[PDB]
């Protein structure tokens, strides 16, 4: 929605009630995103960072049209801001249009790149840990491509499958189960039938993960942003 | 991709699936919309983001996207599908909306319907500003390819015939008008006049006569 | 529920300008990526510009860019696009498109304008009543439309009550580049004596109102 920058928080609402955009405003830059007729500016630095996750519709990718700009003053970037938004987790991501001319500042050529930066709700306490997971996982003009994951604690194992992109196909593998600085529950693997991935565990009881996987095709490494949740 | 390859016609059997095309250099690395559109009607989108479905679109409606096609697919097919097919894509490497030039989605299986014909001789008022107009109208017929032929008495009539193309209706069935422009006196100096419709094999003669 | 609404019909000499508007009804069309697509006769879709509200601009398709304006003005709260240097190929439905989103499919639509370019001069109709003759079953009556330039001619009956069995057909253009229709009414042959009939027909393109009442042949 435009909500999601236009109005508050009513607790009453869908989902993840809010996200933070601190990991997508460049340093001492902006962020503007837009949508729906409406439009929110988002100051690097600031306290007032968050979006209200609460507005849009869970389970489905939203998106923002974007600008990034820094400091007269310059245009660092354009496209579109894409969230996907669970119950309790929200993976975000950039498509870039259009970037900075590396000659003519003040001038955007065109070139499109995908790059996760967000990630972001409730994460599970890697102590507080008591299943397996089925999602969405879209890359650039690519977002009907299908996540399973499954693992169990005990074993505190890693392996799932990405299939249903339209460029290749993933395989999640050989992954343990580990907690990294925030106490957090964060699975960490390789990637083959081509690089490496990384989970996160959210939710009261790890009902639901959100994370991102990179493919190493040639020279270009292609980032993808995944989540699911259990059922 | 940038350029879209529609065929520009398709024809589907009722209940069974309809398949539409959508060509394109690498189009999978694009994300189209499709949109149906009726006759005369602004266009309504079908299907967004690939495989996406909107709120009020039957899940008949389904769409993919692979390699170089996209495609709308429509499955148990209605006589109410019958409607023009665009596929849509934004093209960053031109900053460019691009259209595809549409499929024409014909059902068949839909029974002949014959048409209804009325004639009208021209109007008194008409006689009083110097003119004369004989008018026939062809409604709610089917397939869509009618004869219209003028006698004046049994004489064939060409000069002064203006018939129009059939257009189709909203029920999927077709309409057309012939008109023949006279001379009052021309008008008057003949016992009738007559237009004969021809469908399918079939004709239908209506006749009028100046004595009115 | 919201609904754009077009400007309306439109007539221009080649060479001349044209100015279409679009707002919404349970809505706005502010702040939106509103966009301009045009459907020629015998064509389809074809994409002529649009609004992008972060750049704060517009863009404009490679055919015309140099003679096209798409802009907006929240104080009429209202969408334009403006189209100079007319030409006959520029003859077309306009429809405006509203989306959330610049490269978000338009999920809504207006209704399309007809602009027809042509330097041949406009023309408004001679109407005429065709009294009821029963002959094709009920009676049938109408208002012939004859000889006007150029499309569209709108047509009611009894300032719009009576709609239930009237069909107005598709125009001709006949030979001489004029526009003929018909619109007639199937009525029930026994009220002819306590009933009356009214043909509304609006020619816009000329400002012509014709009001025709259509009475029984005397005999």
């Amino acid at each position: 929605l435009a909500d999601a920058l236009t109005a508050p928080l009513d607790h009453k609402d869908k989902g993840l009630k809010s996200l933070t955009l601190e990991d997508s405003i460049p340093q001492n830059g902006t962020l503007t995103l837009s949508a729906q007729g409406a439009e929110k500016t988002f100051k690097a630095g600031d306290k007032d960072n968050s979006l209200n996750t609460g507005k849009l519709k869970n389970d489905k990718i939203s998106r923002f049209d974007f600008v990034q700009k820094i400091e007269q003053t310059i245009t660092l970037a354009s496209g579109e801001f894409q969230i996907y938004k669970q119950n309790h987790s929200a993976v975000v991501a950039l498509q870039i249009e259009k970037i900075n001319n590396p000659d003519k500042t003040d001038s955007l050529i065109n070139q499109r790149s995908f790059l996760v930066s967000g990630l972001g709700g409730e994460h599970t306490a890697f102590n507080q840990l008591p299943a397996e997971y089925h999602g969405k996982a879209f890359s650039s003009d690519d977002p009907n491509g299908r996540l399973h994951y499954s693992i169990d604690f005990t074993k505190k194992q890693g392996y799932g499958r990405i299939e249903h992109l339209k460029t290749l196909e993933v395989e999640l593998a050989a992954a343990e189960l580990k907690a990294d600085e925030k106490s957090h529950a964060v699975i960490l693997g390789d990637t083959r039938y081509k690089g490496t991935y990384h989970l996160a565990l959210f939710g009261d009881r790890a009902q639901e993960i959100a994370g991102s996987a990179t493919v190493k095709i040639g020279e270009k490494v292609h980032e993808i942003g995944i989540a699911g949740k259990q059922k | 991709s940038y350029v879209l390859t529609q065929p520009p016609s398709l024809s589907v059997a009722p209940g069974k699936t309809a398949t539409l095309t959508c060509g394109g250099n690498n189009i999978a690395g694009k994300t189209v919309h499709w949109y149906q559109q009726r006759p005369g009607q602004a266009p309504v989108l079908v299907i967004s983001y690939d495989s996406d479905r909107p709120s009020g679109i039957p899940e008949r409606f389904s769409g993919s996207n692979s390699a170089n096609t996209a495609t709308l697919t429509i499955s148990r097919v209605e006589a109410g599908d019958e409607a023009d097919y665009y596929c849509q894509v934004w093209d960053r490497n031109s900053d460019h909306w691009v259209f595809g030039g549409g499929t024409k989605l014909t059902v068949l299986g839909q029974p002949k319907a014959a048409p209804s014909v009325t004639l009208f001789p021209p109007s008194s008022e008409e006689l009083q500003a110097n003119k004369a107009t004989l008018v026939c109208l062809i409604s709610d017929f089917y397939p869509g390819a009618v004869t219209v032929a003028w006698k004046a008495d049994s004489s064939p009539v060409k000069a002064g015939v203006e018939t129009t193309t059939p257009s189709k209706q909203s029920n999927n069935k077709y309409a057309a008008s012939s008109y023949l422009s006279l001379t009052p006196e021309q008008w008057k100096s003949h016992r009738s006049y007559s237009c004969q419709v021809t469908h399918e094999g079939s004709t239908v003669e209506k006749t009028v006569a100046p004595t009115e | 529920e919201v609904q754009l609404v077009q400007s309306g019909a439109e007539v221009k000499k080649p060479g001349s300008s044209v100015k279409v508007s679009c707002k919404a009804s349970g809505g706005t069309v502010i702040d939106y990526p509103i966009t301009w697509v045009r459907q020629a006769p015998g064509q389809g879709l074809e994409w002529v510009g649009g609004f992008v509200p972060l750049f704060r601009t517009s863009n404009y398709g490679q055919k015309f860019q140099g003679r096209v304006t798409i802009t907006a003005d929240k104080s009429t709260s209202t969408a334009s696009m403006e189209l100079n240097s007319l030409t006959s190929e520029d003859t077309a439905i306009y429809y405006c498109a509203r989306g959330d989103t610049a490269m978000g499919p338009f999920d809504y639509w207006g209704q399309g304008t007809l602009v027809t370019v042509s330097s041949a001069s406009t023309k408004g109709p001679s109407v005429f009543p065709l009294a009821p003759s029963s002959k094709s079953g009920t009676a049938a009556l109408g208002c012939l439309v004859k000889d006007y330039f150029p499309e569209p001619v709108t047509v009611s009956w009894n300032s719009g009550a009576l709609t239930s069995g009237v069909h107005t057909f598709p125009a001709v253009l006949q030979s001489s580049g004029l526009y003929s229709l018909s619109s007639v009414v199937t009525v029930p042959s026994s009220s002819l004596g306590t009933q009356t009939y009214i043909c509304n027909v609006n020619h816009k393109p000329s400002n012509t109102k014709v009001d025709k009442r259509v009475e029984p042949k005397s005999c």
